[PDB]
């Protein structure tokens, strides 16, 4: 069996979290 | 101000804001509120319309015009003598001087019982629709654009939909253009510097231009030759 609802959103959330870390290291 | 206040309708600012893909949910309804906020926060007197309107005083009280925001002067109609701010704490209250006034809402409290007073006040220039009408100065326009962008980005940052660096840049740019816009509308033109110069150099100082409507403030002070 399989279903990607919870898996997809947790992966998306992980990528969003490293997204925020990367942008939070940005400085003008 | 060096340049002239040519008026243009409010959606001129929405032409320019909506160039930004992140500001496409902005509306005339939002632009009105933030435009009025910007107008007040800057407090530029060249953006308002100067009007003069006479009213009657019934008994130490008079009805005020609808569009009034700020009063330049109040004077007596028959004499022309200007009024000052009222410092008295019991003005029309009796027990058992020169004229003055005090305004809170739609009501002006003078120290005079029954006279006509002339009020020189500032209002907002309106459109054919009953809406604010903004200067087309691209400095003013850019500063208002940056104001609205800054507020929208501040909300989106409170959500976490914008980077902190993006908001920091927006705040920096808005601050610089706000200072520049302040200097644009306030620095006198050549004619206003002639008036200021004629106010500045008096061998015999003139200290009673409040009594008149500041009519002679920039009049040159001539000394006869002996």
């Amino acid at each position: 069996f399989g279903s990607g609802a919870i898996g997809y959103e947790f992966d998306n959330r992980y990528l969003n979290n490293q997204e925020m870390s990367a942008v939070a290291k940005q400085r003008l | 101000m060096v340049n002239n206040i040519n008026w243009v309708k409010l959606p001129v600012i929405l032409d320019r804001l909506l160039r930004h893909p992140l500001l496409t949910d902005l509306n005339l309804e939002t632009a009105i509120q933030y435009t009025l906020d910007f107008i007040s926060a800057m407090g530029l007197p060249n953006v308002y319309v100067d009007k003069i309107e006479t009213i009657d005083i019934k008994e130490y009280r008079g009805e005020l015009p609808c569009d009034l925001i700020s009063i330049n002067q109040v004077r007596l109609h028959k004499n022309g003598i200007a009024l000052r701010a009222m410092t008295d704490n019991f003005n029309a209250y009796p027990t058992h001087g020169e004229p003055s006034f005090k305004t809170q809402g739609r009501v002006i409290f003078t120290s005079i019982k029954h006279e006509k007073v002339d009020i020189s006040y500032k209002a907002i220039m309106l459109d054919d629709e009953g809406l604010p009408l903004i200067p087309d100065n691209p400095i003013f326009l850019k500063t208002l654009e940056l104001y609205i962008k800054k507020e929208w980005f501040t909300i989106l940052f409170d959500m976490g939909k914008i980077s902190p660096a993006v908001l920091n840049n927006t705040q920096q740019e808005y601050a610089f253009k706000a200072g520049q816009c302040n200097n644009e509308f306030v620095i006198p033109s050549v004619s206003e510097m002639e008036a200021i110069t004629n106010m500045w150099n008096q061998l015999i100082p003139r200290v009673t231009e409040f009594r008149r409507g500041f009519k002679n403030l920039g009049d040159k002070e001539y000394i006869r030759v002996h």
